[PDB]
């Protein structure tokens, strides 16, 4: 794919 | 602990530049940041000198 | 079907002997760790004491303080979370580190290493043993290293191991409980060794199913226990999978290539405290002693208060126990002369029990963490004293953080070894987005 | 069951119960709507795509504490005991304070309970000589019950979230210790905060 | 064979739900007790009846609610927004997409 | 002896042995020997580790 989780995108918490 | 390597790299650039010991150019500094307008700022800083 | 089985007893004994000694040699340690865990889980009263309290009419009240200290330690470990990093030994190796520091990090975000580390730290605080499996898993781009967490009661080790990372351990393994349908689906070849296990064991309940009472394994949802064991044979590390009836997987060399290119045990285990009998226990043990004095002295002081001791003249035509019960009631009455009933004094007993309970509370508060790291302390003290106590408690907790650090470092090393073993060029390009990293593909 | 727990229908409405179930078999995840009567939705692979591109359970759930018997509970269980002790000691002290124990001479032509009730009232009277009735002391029991109640109050204050973190001083400190107490409370609640953060991360990934 | 398969699947689902409900009876009862204790229902029926017979009013002193409210307020004050970070700089814009989506 | 200390009833299927590694300094110099209570594993030889 183009943008898979933990490979290209990291999901976290911001302000 | 940093969310990404780029965040730690930017923090290290902040630490180096705050002391003022070494001259850090702003183009590489912006390239290492996490700003949404980063391409626009890079293009504006890297634009060629005026013909005058 | 026919299913000709029951080949011989020697093979079965040789297969299950290591698990048998692992269960037998650690009975006392497992029982003590289970008792500490139950104490952490608001279960600090035995059946006999609860029955006696119910018989006397006194309710059972528990003042749990171990949980607060364990939560403080776990939060302290959480607040000091760090990330994996690779440092180059020499400048020319710098780029190499810049590869590993990325790749390992990816795994630590693919398997949610933070949560597994947190529960491992919790078990280290409670039971004093953490087990992390570094295996492989199927992803979209191929096979990727995977981090799994093994519960303390689902992991067994070599009882003769003396080190805290199990350098000298001869073998270690994991017990997994699986449904029969899932077991047959996963390993259809080993259909003759999957045997129903419905009867629960009372002598050793550590490695049984977590719900002890399960009235559905007769025919509806059958469950079996499978042991995956890695043992250091003279040639090298060998991995096997078996059950109580035979071998699911015959003894074969370990498929997980180690750091030095040889098969290695993927299980990384760490321990907090080791005794002279190789029994491993956590910090909660230290709080086991005073905690009972918090509860028992609480009960006795309550028993001495709601009851009164009376001496009754023999000329009284009433039962002594009935008269005592009437006089113990707040609105009780008695009919007789002044000298017939005399109330003996028992306030000194209650006061002494309360003082001893307060002393025990102070002792447990000072015991282990100084109670200031959890922001409780004792009160009527200045801020500087609180900071000093917090610093002292942090110093006293350095070993716990060192164990966590060692476990993390071992996990990261195994992750790097597995990345070198299983990752390909396409995966390296997809994850790191750097062409030069194709130089790092394989171990050569 | 239905929350109101009334279900009159004397009819008002008609309530039905359905169960959504996501279960992982050998080949993957499946989703089914069902009741005991039949299948509202026949068992099919889950229509939700996970991280790896395969069907996965869309429900993301977390728990605070897990027991050895796979039992899950929160932080109220710790405070359950002290609250019960507080209430019971309060009730016992109230009963002891408003009631009196009397020993009555056998030569009284009145009921012992009636005499006790009369002597318990603030405006009660009694007829007889000095030795007819005696009031047994019970103030020690009430005072010690009050002391036990105060100790239980202190325990329940020190059990859960910090009082300083909750806005209570209880000692009138210098103020600098308040920040450290709040830091300790944050350290204690770090596990709960991490549980919430993990749930949020799972929700965002889904 | 569709009817037999559907019946087997329905039986399996009902059995799974029943097993889940039965195996967690004690935990569910304890959780309900804690929830009721948080909601001012800290007295049993028998004790309330005994107090009523005695003439002593049933008085409840609630301190669990204070701690629960403090924890909930802390969680509210530590609210955070979802955020997407790029593993590599070339993924930067891609992460932005997620930050604009989630 | 063995740390778990269950030789009386256990370790029947797991055979364990004890070896003593002794470095002793006589007049000529330091020598090293592996031995047991029954025989010699490594005959007395000069220590294979070179000093400072």
């Amino acid at each position: 794919a183009v943008a898979e989780l933990d490979v290209d995108i990291l999901v976290d918490e911001g302000l | 602990d940093a969310p990404t390597i780029a965040a730690e790299e930017f923090e290290q650039l902040m630490k180096l530049a705050s002391t003022g010991i070494v001259p850090i150019p702003p183009d590489v500094l912006i390239e290492a940041s996490s700003l949404r307008n980063k391409p626009k700022l890079l293009e504006m800083l890297k634009q060629g000198p005026s013909q005058e | 079907m026919t299913s000709q089985e029951d080949y011989t007893l020697e093979a079965l004994t040789a297969a299950v002997r290591r698990f048998e000694e692992s269960e037998d040699a650690t009975t006392e340690a497992r029982a003590a760790a289970e008792r500490d865990r139950d104490y952490y889980d608001e279960k600090q009263w035995t059946a006999a004491e609860k029955a006696a309290l119910e018989r006397r009419g006194q309710p059972a009240i528990t003042f749990n303080r171990i949980k607060r200290k364990v939560n403080a330690l776990t939060g302290i470990e959480k607040q000091t979370r760090k990330d994996p990093r690779a440092f180059p030994r020499n400048p020319d190796d710098e780029e190499s580190a810049q590869a590993a520091t990325d790749a390992i990090r990816y795994v630590c975000e693919d398997s949610r290493w933070d949560d597994k580390r947190s529960e491992a730290a919790k078990e280290l605080a409670i039971e004093g043993t953490c087990a992390i499996m570094v295996g492989v898993k199927q992803a979209k781009g191929g096979i990727d290293p995977d981090i799994r967490r093994i519960a303390w009661d689902r992991f067994y080790y070599d009882p003769h191991a003396t080190a805290f990372d199990f350098e000298d351990a001869c073998y270690m393994g994991v017990v997994v409980w699986m449904d029969l349908d899932k077991a047959k689906a996963k390993y259809p070849q080993a259909e003759d060794v999957l045997i129903e296990t419905w009867r629960q064991a009372q002598q050793s309940e550590t490695y049984d199913d977590k719900p002890k009472h399960r009235l559905w394994a007769d025919y509806r949802r059958r469950r079996v226990r499978i042991c995956e064991e890695y043992y250091l044979d003279g040639e090298g590390w060998k991995f096997c999978m078996f059950t109580k009836a035979g071998f699911i997987v015959p003894p074969m060399p370990s498929p997980y290539i180690g750091e030095d290119g040889e098969p290695e045990c993927p299980i990384k285990a760490v321990s907090l405290y080791i005794d002279r009998d190789n029994n491993r226990y956590g910090e909660v043990r230290t709080m086991i002693g005073p905690q009972d004095e918090i509860n028992k002295r609480r009960s006795k002081a309550l028993h001495l208060i709601n009851s009164r001791q009376v001496r009754v003249s023999p000329n009284v035509q009433m039962d002594a126990q009935s008269v005592r019960k009437e006089l113990s009631k707040p609105d009780g009455v008695f009919v007789g002369d002044s000298g017939e009933v005399e109330i003996l004094p028992t306030q000194d007993m209650a006061s002494a029990n309360l003082a001893m309970l307060q002393e025990a509370k102070n002792e447990i508060d000072l015991l282990g963490p100084n109670a200031a790291l959890g922001g409780k302390a004792e009160g009527q003290m200045s801020g500087r004293a609180i900071l000093a106590q917090q610093q002292g408690g942090m110093t006293e907790a350095a070993t716990y953080l060192d164990r966590i650090r060692a476990l993390s470092i071992a996990v990261y090393r195994s992750v790097w070894a597995r990345i070198r073993q299983v990752w390909t060029g396409e995966r390296w390009v997809r994850v790191t987005d750097n062409e030069r990293n194709l130089r790092f593909v394989g171990l050569n």
